[PDB]
């Protein structure tokens, strides 16, 4: 469940 | 294709055995002088940035460098880098923290960087007439940062090819290595070689 | 802006004293490997191309190099340039006459050129999609940069080394040259070594 | 009188 970032 | 001459020295430094992990740790990344988001590791080898959203995040070297040769090895994932990974020089004085993602080494007066995903320079720069370097190819995980403080220029080499100057002009500065990332748990490694 | 460093002896040549005019005419132009329309003068040390109308005109240095480090002055006068003016190297066998006006050094795989009015780099090109270098008025001096060990060729201006403009140079023997298309130009050139 | 290129 991370965006585009990993965060 | 993109090959240059290198400074003088350079091939020297890069012809020595890798210094030992107490230099390394010397002129690596700063407990004292990184993000908030950023842990520095193995007494400066690297760091890894939490998983933070909408955040960049920088770390400085522990030295900062306005006479002689420098030149230092990043080993940056490919897989670590995200949207926004960019690898230079910074003042003293250049935030390493911003509220979004974005090339913020780069992005003021205080900082210089490549972005090794989009290939373009910044220097006080929101990203737009941003040239490209070399004046696209493809950054491996290991590129060396080339500050020769004696010309006053910040230069790559990648695969044993040097690129010659970035940024030119910088005499007079004292400019420790800098990179700003925006990727969770990204661990960036620096090896400094001298001088 | 654009200045690169240098490769390794270039800048102790260009300390030394100016070569007298017996270095310069050893390694000038080759009375004996030029255009017909084509004049050496002072035995090396220039030539002058006659006004032929509809022609290109090339001249070759009377030496080859295949290793080592080599440097000379051009002095090519801004007014007299015209519609072509290109500064290289070619092999011995780079025709150095055509019936046009044309990039003729560079527009062949026999010869590699920069083209000083346009700024555009020529090797077996006819000009179109030639790149840009650096990637600038080039004055009435330019340096030309022959290292033979690494294999490039590369320009200098005003004190400022350009790095390459071609590479991949190892294994030739390679001659300074340009082509001409100007009635009377006068082009010197004054190698300095090594 | 000469062209373009002084010819």
């Amino acid at each position: 469940g991370v965006d585009i970032n990993n965060n | 294709l993109y090959f240059q001459s290198m400074p003088e020295g350079l091939e020297e430094l890069l012809s020595a055995p890798p210094p030992d992990l107490g230099a390394q740790r010397r002129h690596g990344w700063n407990p004292k002088d990184c993000s908030e988001n950023i842990e520095v590791k193995e007494g400066g080898l690297y760091f890894e940035r939490r998983p933070v959203a909408q955040s960049t995040d920088g770390a400085r070297g522990k030295r900062g460098y306005s006479r002689g040769l420098h030149a230092w090895e990043i080993s940056w994932p490919l897989e670590q880098r995200g949207t926004h990974a960019v690898v230079g020089v910074a003042t003293a004085l250049a935030p390493l923290q911003t509220d979004h993602y974005a090339a913020l080494l780069g992005s003021n007066s205080e900082s210089w960087g490549w972005d090794i995903g989009r290939g373009k320079l910044y220097h006080q720069s929101k990203g737009p007439g941003a040239p490209q370097y070399p004046a696209q190819l493809e950054v491996p995980e290991r590129l060396l940062v080339v500050l020769d403080m004696e010309e006053g220029t910040l230069g790559y080499a990648i695969g044993g090819t040097y690129l010659g100057p970035a940024f030119r002009g910088l005499k007079g500065r004292t400019l420790y290595p800098a990179v700003s990332a925006v990727w969770g748990q990204c661990q960036v490694r620096i090896r400094y070689l001298g001088e």
